[PDB]
């Protein structure tokens, strides 16, 4: 459920800043999540910002530094400033507190609508819309709308 | 998790589990087949 | 101190206890057992019905219609109601029901006998009970046939009739369905309660309802009044049902147990007969033919419903369509739903997940089980003919299982399976003999068997045990099994119908309580225990007393 | 022969309700919640009041938590799985449904976001969980073999609950959070005339008019073709919003969409759904025609249909936090861009709990000999105890947290009374008449028998 930043290199343990301005120590079995880099966040005057942008501190703890984006969450921004010297430079913020500077797959279905209807298929793929119907009786896959499916 | 398979020879409904030898209980011989599917097998008649 | 005892069936008790200065009535029960001895009211005129031979006495061939030598009343099929007139009903102050099907004919008494008191039942029986009163209301009511019979309920004529007719008992005081409006002004008067809540009827006794376990909501009444207490075990379940367990702790020292409600047929073990059950649809269906279940839309269906859900996928009947006909169908299913506060503790811990607490509902939405309201609506354009049916009252009399039945009855390859013990299945079957459909019975009463509450008995021990007629007796079916009896170190109290039973227990020692006031003035004078002469004016309020220092 | 109360909790606070109760030798908890707003571990109790270094279970005979707020429950795996407690926690049947998911929730806050070193995990809140025992409606539950609670309707939020905590002829019951006025989706505190020795209820502090006026405004922006972003952060607000929503959809018959999103809103609209019987007279009475909770017209959001164009209703999770940051960016100087609080911005606010009258009422009709005051402000707890020692001339006390109150009881003895005696006095005397007899103090009973049967029984 949390997501974190490496700050240093250890022999065993890994130094990590979270979301806390808190450094951890945890050992290296850590896991791996796949980073978001075209998230999109939000400041306090509500403009679009992203992955490498510099961002300005105008509230919270530490109002008055400024940062660069790494990586996003949903309200926290990471920050990088090469100045600073605590714990490489790595430091976490608020998003708002910144300023910039299917369960239809596998299933046995029915064409039960038109002109393949009757055939039998299993769903291969599926979207909100259309669905792609490996035919038991061809060696065809066709795509379907899904209003036109009966699951079997 | 109940598996059966046919026996080769002797055509004899053969419980068995995982991970224990494939051998027919009564006959001995050891080649057996699965049954057919239960899915639904439809065919146009073309 | 005194059992008024206004039923004779065992399963439908409807006792009045005279407590203390309190009148209690312990359930009323609505014998429909009555109904069989009437011809079955069809949604449609059928021609082997209408056209019945009339049967003759030589002394009325337009009442009675005889079909393959049993002989029917072609009237509406009229109920045996709780003897009202051994005890004034406007005595009575607090009727306690245990079941939804003991809380019949509770418009009887709450309307045509001037009973002015109040009525209490849990959340689930009030509501199940409703439904089944509107379903026996609409039963009634769908094609009304008149009651033009009535020479019959003669004493000169029914000792002539033949033996079903012959042997039935208090005819006089059967009486027509009652109404809608009947339902609901009785309904009105419901004071819902819960599982071990404290209810104070004018401060003297304390009733509590003790949970069963045969039915969702069904319940245990203990009465106690200061130092005695009355326990009434009406319909239990020890086995593994889907409501809370029985609370047999509840029960201990109690000075009289009156029970009711214990297994008819008790030689079948329900389990084995949910696996015949499951067997005999599975062979009907295997061979194209139809399976009828006559049921109540609550009850064993739920459980049958559970095991014919795990049944399907083994035994590969997932085309077999599953249809519950019920006017009150899809309220009896979303009831199941929404109580599952007084479901066992299996099922109650799947509501703690966002999940339904009974599996049947997983049958609708995967269409493998549809509800409908009834058969004209839009059940005949979703009918495929290799199908099982669940509808219709139990007793074959009225709802959709008589349209069903002949509809089907003419062919081998149908059958009708029993799981409901309530009716005599013989005479269930006895106005529609002439069929070649095979008839299943396989009842699976939940109730306590004799084994059962041998071993309650033997841990609750009561003082005294109160119990019907036909618990002391050996069943007629079998007549000779010594088992099949309660047995205790007294020899219990049997009662029949319209007897009043005298208690002993009664005892001195009311309870009082004294301020601290008198206490100080009240010195501990050494015996040995200790002694102490009072002086105090005496203050009572509520059936409360206490003590006042002059 | 004394009621001893301490709230090591609230106090003249507002949040982390934490009430001990030791009535006639019995030590009971009344709720167990954590004060949000606080980062410094003062969120949970202090229970070093109670024990330092020592067992719990010995101390505690019965934890009682009233509903799922996290002010009254949020401390809960705390004080079982890492003080120590393996005893009965007596809580509600929707709230022992609702409290493991608000408490991940709020684990899902401080432990991914903002600070929390000493904290639960989740395994440990399936054991706390695994240690609770459910209590229905009106049900008295013996926890010991003198020592009984009941469990009444608050109609604060699902599944609610007043305790009545009766020992002997001593009882204390407690209103955790409660509201005298029903509300779209629930319905009103509902308590008898119990008359117990203490009353600790609440004390912290038209609708029909504002609900209207909500309405509205709602359906003057989605009429003009707009779309509003009215945020919850309570679930109950969320789903009295809903239903209230819902019959004013259903009842002007305008089929334009609206939405809800979250994984959470969601388990909140089945658990609300699965409890039927702790709503509203309307949703039980009217529930045999269609389940109220299974919307016709709210619908899941799939990110409120991709944001596509054209009026719509949206419910955002937070009340700020995500989720709601991007729909309010998104749909600033728009046509009606109408967000709700509890460019344009409507206030519109639903009161949870009662208000000075409504504990007022609740007073007048439990009628206890003493009253006692929590959850609330020290302004208005001085007001309100004003308002009770003037209005109904009875006891009102004002504890801090951690502060004792002792309160003297008057026990009264259980005697037997001999049939024939208590006959004879009902014989005599009803037509002052006094009451003559002999007390058999004997070892463990007591006896009032006339003095023929102390002489033939001496
Ligand atoms: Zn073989
Ligand atoms: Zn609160
Ligand atoms: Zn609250």
């Amino acid at each position: 459920q949390t997501v974190g930043v490496i700050v240093r290199l250890e022999r065993e343990t890994f130094q990590v800043l979270n979301m806390y301005g808190k450094v951890v120590t945890v050992r290296h079995q850590v896991t791996r999540k796949k980073d978001n880099r075209f998230a999109v966040a939000l400041d306090s005057e509500q403009n679009n910002i992203h992955v490498k942008d510099i961002v300005k501190v105008i509230d919270g703890p530490h109002s008055g530094r400024e940062g660069e984006i790494r990586h996003l969450f949903r309200s926290f921004a990471f920050l990088h400033c090469k100045k600073l010297v605590e714990n490489g430079g790595m430091f976490v913020c608020k998003t708002r507190h910144l300023v910039l500077a299917n369960e239809l797959i596998g299933q046995t279905v029915r064409i039960s609508q038109g002109p393949y209807k009757g055939y039998i298929g299993v769903v291969k793929d599926a979207t909100e819309s259309t669905a792609r119907v490996e035919l038991h009786s061809t060696c065809q896959t066709i795509s379907v709308d899904r209003q036109r499916l009966t699951t079997v | 998790q109940p598996m059966i398979y046919i026996c080769g020879e002797c055509h004899t409904e053969n419980e068995i589990k995982s991970r224990d030898p494939i051998r027919c209980r009564e006959c001995g011989y050891r080649i057996m087949y699965k049954k057919r599917t239960k899915r639904l097998v439809v065919f146009d008649a073309r | 101190m005194k059992l008024y005892c206004l039923s004779g069936h065992p399963t439908l008790p409807c006792n009045v206890l005279k407590f203390k200065s309190t009148t209690i009535m312990l359930d009323c029960g609505l014998d429909m057992t009555s109904t069989l001895n009437f011809l079955p009211l069809p949604l449609v005129q059928s021609p082997r019905l209408s056209n019945l031979p009339g049967w003759s006495l030589k002394d009325l061939d337009k009442e009675l219609k005889e079909c393959s030598g049993h002989v029917f009343v072609d009237s509406v099929p009229e109920f045996c109601l709780p003897e009202t007139e051994l005890i004034d009903l406007s005595t009575v102050d607090v009727i306690l029901i245990s079941n939804y099907h003991c809380m019949m004919a509770l418009p009887y008494i709450t309307e045509h006998t001037g009973f002015t008191g109040t009525v209490y039942a849990t959340e689930p029986t009030v509501q199940i009970g409703r439904l089944l009163m509107e379903e026996l209301v609409n039963f009634i009511e769908r094609v009304p046939k008149a009651q033009s019979a009535s020479l019959w309920k003669n004493k000169d004529i029914q000792r002539l009739l033949p033996s079903p007719l012959k042997d039935a008992v208090e005819v006089s005081t059967w009486r027509r369905c009652y109404t809608m409006q009947e339902v609901n002004s009785a309904l009105s008067k419901i004071q819902l309660v819960g599982y071990s809540q404290k209810i104070e009827l004018f401060g003297a006794v304390q009733v509590t309802p003790l949970s069963s376990g045969y039915a969702l909501g069904s319940s245990n009444w203990i009465i106690q009044s200061h130092y005695e207490k009355v326990s009434y075990v009406s319909g239990s379940s020890l086995l593994t049902t889907h409501p809370q367990p029985m609370d047999q702790a509840s029960l201990k020292n109690s000075d009289v147990l009156v029970l009711t409600g214990l297994t008819q047929i008790p030689t079948a073990n329900p389990d084995g007969m949910v696996g015949e059950f499951c067997s005999n649809l599975a062979l009907t269906v295997r061979n194209g033919g139809n399976v009828l279940v006559p049921c109540y839309p609550s009850g064993v269906i739920y459980d049958l419903l559970e095991c014919l859900y795990q049944y399907i996928d083994s035994a590969g009947l997932s085309s077999v369509p599953l249809y519950f006909i019920s006017p009150v169908a899809n309220s009896s299913l979303e009831f199941s739903q929404i109580f599952a506060e007084w479901l066992c503790h299996n099922k109650q811990s799947k509501v703690y997940l966002p999940e339904p607490p009974f599996p049947h509902a997983e049958l609708i939405q995967t269409n493998k089980l549809k509800h409908y309201p009834s058969i004209h609506g839009d059940f005949s354009n979703d009918f495929r003919q290799p199908c099982v049916v669940f509808t219709g009252h139990p007793s074959l009399r009225f709802g959709d299982v008589v349209h069903f039945m002949e509809l089907w009855g003419k062919s081998s390859l149908n059958t009708v399976i029993f799981t409901e013990p309530d009716f005599s299945y013989l005479e269930a079957l006895a106005p529609y003999q002439p069929l070649a459909m095979k008839c299943i019975y396989c009842p699976i009463d939940t109730r306590l068997n004799f084994i059962q509450v041998s071993k309650l008995l033997k841990e609750v021990q009561p003082l005294h045990v109160v119990c019907p007629e036909q618990y002391t007796q050996p069943p007629p079916a079998q007549s000779h099994r010594m088992d099949l009896m309660i047995d205790c170190q007294p020899p219990a109290m049997s009662y029949r119908r319209a007897e009043v039973l005298a208690l002993p227990f009664k005892r001195r020692y009311e309870k009082i309580e004294i301020m601290p006031e008198l206490a100080d003035s009240l010195v501990p004078m050494e015996i040995k225990i200790s002694l102490a002469t009072v002086s105090a004016v005496l203050h009572t309020k509520d059936n409360k007393h206490l003590l006042q220092p002059p | 022969p004394e009621i001893r109360v301490t709230p090591l909790g609230a106090g003249q606070d507002v949040g982390r309700s934490c009430i001990l109760v030791s009535i006639a030798g019995k030590n009971v908890m009344l709720d167990c919640g954590m004060h949000m707003g606080f980062n410094d571990d003062r969120r949970f109790p202090d229970f070093s009041y109670i024990t330092q270094n020592g067992r719990l279970t010995d101390f505690l005979d019965c934890v009682i938590i009233s509903h799922f707020h996290l002010d009254h429950c949020g401390a809960l795996p705390y004080f079982s799985e890492m003080v120590g407690y393996d005893g009965p926690i007596y809580m509600t049947h929707p709230t022992q449904a609702i409290c493991p998911i608000l408490l991940e929730d709020y684990r899902k806050i401080a432990v991914d976001k903002k600070g929390e070193a000493n904290f639960f995990t989740s395994q440990m809140i399936k054991d706390c969980m695994k240690k609770v025992v459910a209590v229905h409606l009106h049900q008295t539950v013996q926890v010991d073999d003198e020592l009984e609670i009941k469990a009444y309707y608050a109609g604060h939020v699902l599944g609610a609950a007043m305790f009545q905590i009766k020992v002997g002829s001593e009882s204390v019951v407690y209103t955790g959070d409660y509201n005298m006025t029903p509300d779209r989706h629930l319905g009103a505190a509902w308590i008898d005339k119990c008359r117990p020795n203490l009353l600790i209820t609440e004390s912290t502090y038209s609708k029909r008019c504002r609900e209207r006026d909500f309405l509205k405004k709602v359906h003057e922006t989605v009429e003009r073709g707009g779309k509003v972003l009215i945020p919850v952060f309570a679930l109950g607000r969320a789903q009295e919003l809903c239903i209230l929503l819902e019959t004013f959809w259903e009842r002007m018959n305008l089929k334009v969409p609206i939405y809800f999103s979250t994984g959470l809103t969601e388990k909140a609209n089945h658990y609300y759904k699965l409890f039927i019987p702790w709503t509203n007279q309307k949703i039980r009475k009217t529930f045999v025609q269609r389940n109220m909770f299974e919307f016709k017209h709210i619908k899941a959001f799939d990110r409120a249909f991709a944001d596509n164009p054209g009026p719509m209703v949206v419910f955002a999770t937070p009340g700020h936090a995500g989720q709601s940051l991007q729909i309010f960016r998104k749909w600033a100087g728009n046509e009606k861009n109408m967000v709700i609080m509890p460019m344009q911005v409507e206030y519109m606010s639903f009161s949870a709990h009662a208000d000075a009258k409504g504990i007022m009422q609740l007073v007048g009709q439990a009628e206890p000999e003493s009253v006692l005051l929590v959850h609330g402000e020290a302004k208005k707890m001085e007001f309100l105890k004003q308002k009770i020692e003037q209005e109904l001339r009875v006891n009102c006390y004002m504890p801090a947290n951690g502060e004792t109150v002792t309160l003297p009881t008057s026990p009264s003895i259980p005697v037997g009374i001999s049939l024939g005696l208590l006959k004879r006095e009902m014989a005599q005397g009803l037509l002052p008449r006094l009451l003559h007899g002999t007390l058999i103090m004997k070892e463990s009973n007591f006896r009032l028998v006339s003095s023929e049967q102390a002489l033939k029984e001496l």
